[PDB]
DNA sequence: ATCACCCTAACCCTAACCCTAACCCTAACCCTAACCCTAACCCTAACCCTAACCCTAACCCTAACCCTAACCCTAACCCTAACCCTAACCCTAACCCTAACCCTAACCCTAACCCTAACCCTAACCCTAACCCTAACCCTAAGAT
DNA sequence: ATCTTAGGGTTAGGGTTAGGGTTAGGGTTAGGGTTAGGGTTAGGGTTAGGGTTAGGGTTAGGGTTAGGGTTAGGGTTAGGGTTAGGGTTAGGGTTAGGGTTAGGGTTAGGGTTAGGGTTAGGGTTAGGGTTAGGGTTAGGGTGAT
């Protein structure tokens, strides 16, 4: 049995060292068609159009988790909380 | 010499650059020197990126430059990182960095 | 030749393990329980904004198919310029 | 179909001059072409505005140069202006 | 000297139309002119790119339309598109 | 005038000249300057409305930049549209963080 | 004698409801000409060019003090510290 | 001249920013941040002045620099 | 502070897939000549910037005091990591078809070119109401009984 | 809360400036009419996205133990804050010079237009190497004795 934080630190090193997408492709494609179709019906997506979106989302989210962690560390915490995501988005001017 | 790129001593296409400037809706007229200077700047910067990326390809033990290499090269150069600061390299990944505060005692 | 399937609750497709992985690449040591629904909220807003603009481009082109370029053009507008999918 | 342009031919040339034993992936070249197009439009647009501000119809090497000076980091800009002035001078010679 | 343009004449007209008993300071008018020029460029530039993307040599009311849809807010774009379509229709009526 | 024909206060004539002069496209449609002048006039009207109301509130008759600032930052949509713009002499909106407020 | 944090809260209300510039014009104009000479010698400035810069600086700084305070409050503090200005600037993408 | 932007002038800017209490190290940090802001804007403004083949930095040159910096200013000409 | 076991890193090679060197043919850039409006020179107006003087007075700084917020340490809970296993559902290589895209031939009207014409808007002036500046005033909490 | 205390918005007075009503003519925009091509037509190829079948194994969902990080407390030090009084330096009030920006005219040449010419590079096919994925290899650092 590993101590709490060990597998966690190992995971950071694992995923930081790679490029593979981290969300599953079909669940993500469904979310895209859902959101899109519920703005304009009978839309088609080029396979790459969805991939371009997924790359964008994950790049966005990972960079947000960076600022989020900076905020949790700022408040002398180790664990990220909604108030950190919120402050990062506030300062980023996303509101 | 015969191509305009040959005359300016460039690998990048002076011919194309001139066409793209004219057909791009930037100004009524384009100077003879403008596509030459631009092709040169574009060629310089691609040489600068390819240099650092090829070096990172060589460390990761690879023969071929993949987007990871372009990402490591971009994000490890202060000036390329600034120039491409609001750009996303698809399949680039992140730079490895753990905050020292998180590291064990 | 006939009717498609209704699409609902697909934000739950962005699972807790998938959200953990994104936080690990972001270099996060520990994750609160409320983070998972919050990331879902933030991701939905991000996609709504991008897809809205992409679909506006598709529509202008008088097309039914959202292309990689439409997504690329949308991201540039959002100030999230993407390399690799054309342009 | 309809023909598609690319900086592929030149990126490969500039790669061989720099690292003659290194290759490039289909996607990595995709990123390189995306890079060339972005900076082309960043410089061309800035030069377009410069000529506009100064009530001039033409974009000259002078508009390209101050656009480079405005958009590039200090030392990249320093070398790009050198690289550029060199090309123009050589071109005016030939 | 040399001639200097302005939206001064129109801002005053539109003001006389909304607030017939309200005036405007030299600086406040400065801000109004700065505002008109910024949004003119924002829309004209977006429309310039739209025509370009779609390999079309002309900027039409359709390019202005979707630029407004891209640049304006959720409800302002709704009303601006209405006021725009209204003006064009009225113009097409009057030779 | 073309502005008269479209029922606008804003100049259709000028807008058309600024579009082709401005290096946006080889050609400009007959409807494009009309639609644009209309949008520009609508947004001018929207700002002047809220600002004039804020000027009315301050016991004032003339709109000053403060009024434009209060109008812009109090509207969610104008605040978004002019989110990366600074109104010279505008000031800030009054807002004290509740955490700072006394016991 | 007023309690600690009373004149301070009163000051926020004063300057928040005001628009006047808060830096003195001549000390500011000097800083501008100083920085400028380090860029190009024998430069002239239109009176308005300096005013445009001052308006820009103060607008920038006030908005930075807003994000800074948000950061101080985030860390359960009331008083702003360099680490708050730094975090505001990092997330704003001004800093690394 | 960087010391011309005094501790009281900096406190006033923090009050508009809605700050209740200010650390002693803030004053020298604001000074650092303000200098960077001006260096960046004036550099670009002077680049415009230079392109115009002018000696005098105009309001427009400052306006053009700010737009580039993504800090668009309303009321100085453009 | 010694030993156990889970891990990643890294060796082996077999494995496929993607790179890059080949082919060629299509299409863009290149050469040339006459084209013109831009931007180059030139002189020199009339603009506005800097330079130097004065008078306090609004404003900054040192050095009076004590409030209470920040920081450390501790010890309360309980949130959230790590591990196990079952079964969904994703990924995979297929299959197919038709809507959707877009080539490329035909056509016409929209858009630009030109000139001259009225007519709007800029630059200027001058008046006057809105706003500013000052002193006395009530409201309104502020800190201590 | 009830006691004195400050200060800031309130009322009213009457000064100063700059809003906005105004003048003229300059240059912008409009209605004339010709000219050319961009873009609207209908059509077919033809690509390709959506939907389907198929399977199996990764990856997920859910509950379980308990570490260990989060957040309450109290109790220490001192850092900024109020207030004060001396006093530097800022802000107008109001000069003159002259380098600067630049209107405007004369003229040359750089940048465009044109069609034929041909060379570069896009899209085609295809052989072999670099990378991938499955086999065990050892050391590596972890966390219990
Ligand atoms: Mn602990
Ligand atoms: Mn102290
Ligand atoms: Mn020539
Ligand atoms: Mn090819």
């Amino acid at each position: 049995r590993y101590r709490p934080g060990t597998v966690a630190l190992r995971e950071i090193r694992r995923y930081q060292k790679s490029t593979e997408l981290l969300i599953r492709k079909l669940p993500f494609q469904r979310l895209v068609r859902e959101i899109a179709q519920d703005f304009k019906t009978d839309l088609r997506f080029q396979s790459s159009a969805v991939m371009a979106l997924q790359e964008a989302c994950e790049a966005y989210l990972v960079g947000l988790f960076e600022d989020t962690n900076l905020c949790a560390i700022h408040a002398k915490r180790v664990t990220i909380m909604p108030k950190d995501i919120q402050l990062a988005r506030r300062i980023r001017g996303e509101r | 010499a015969k191509t305009r790129s040959s005359r300016a001593g460039l690998q990048f296409p002076v011919g194309r650059v001139h066409r793209l400037l004219r057909k791009g809706n930037y100004s009524e007229r384009v100077g003879a020197g403008a596509p030459v200077y631009l092709a040169a700047v574009l060629e310089y910067l691609t040489a600068e990126i390819l240099e650092l990326a090829g070096n990172a390809a060589r460390d990761n033990k690879k023969t071929r430059i993949i987007p990871r290499h372009l990402q490591l090269a971009i994000r490890n150069d202060e000036e390329l990182n600034k120039l491409l600061g609001r750009v996303t390299i698809a399949q680039g990944g992140v730079l490895p960095n753990i905050q020292a505060v998180l590291l064990p005692k | 030749k006939r009717h498609r399937k209704v699409l609902r609750d697909n934000i739950q497709g962005i699972t807790k393990p998938a959200i953990r992985r994104l936080a690990r690449r972001g270099g996060v040591k520990r994750i609160s329980g409320l983070i998972y629904e919050e990331t879902r909220g933030v991701l939905k807003v991000f996609l709504e904004n991008v897809i809205r603009d992409a679909v506006t481009y598709t529509e202008h082109a008088k097309r039914k198919t959202v292309t990689a370029m439409d997504v690329v053009y949308a991201l540039k507008r959002q100030g999230r310029t993407l390399y690799g999918f054309g342009g | 179909r309809s023909r598609k342009e690319s900086y592929s031919v030149y990126v490969y040339k500039v790669l061989k001059q720099v690292h003659p034993d290194t290759g490039i992936s289909s996607k990595a070249m995709g990123i390189m072409n995306s890079f060339v197009n972005d900076i082309f439009e960043r410089i061309a647009g800035e030069a377009s505005r410069l000529a506009h501000y100064n009530k001039r119809s033409t974009i000259t090497s002078r508009e390209i140069q101050t656009a480079v000076r405005l958009l590039l980091p200090g030392e990249l800009a320093k070398h790009a202006v050198s690289e550029g002035t060199k090309a123009v001078t050589k071109y005016t010679s030939a």
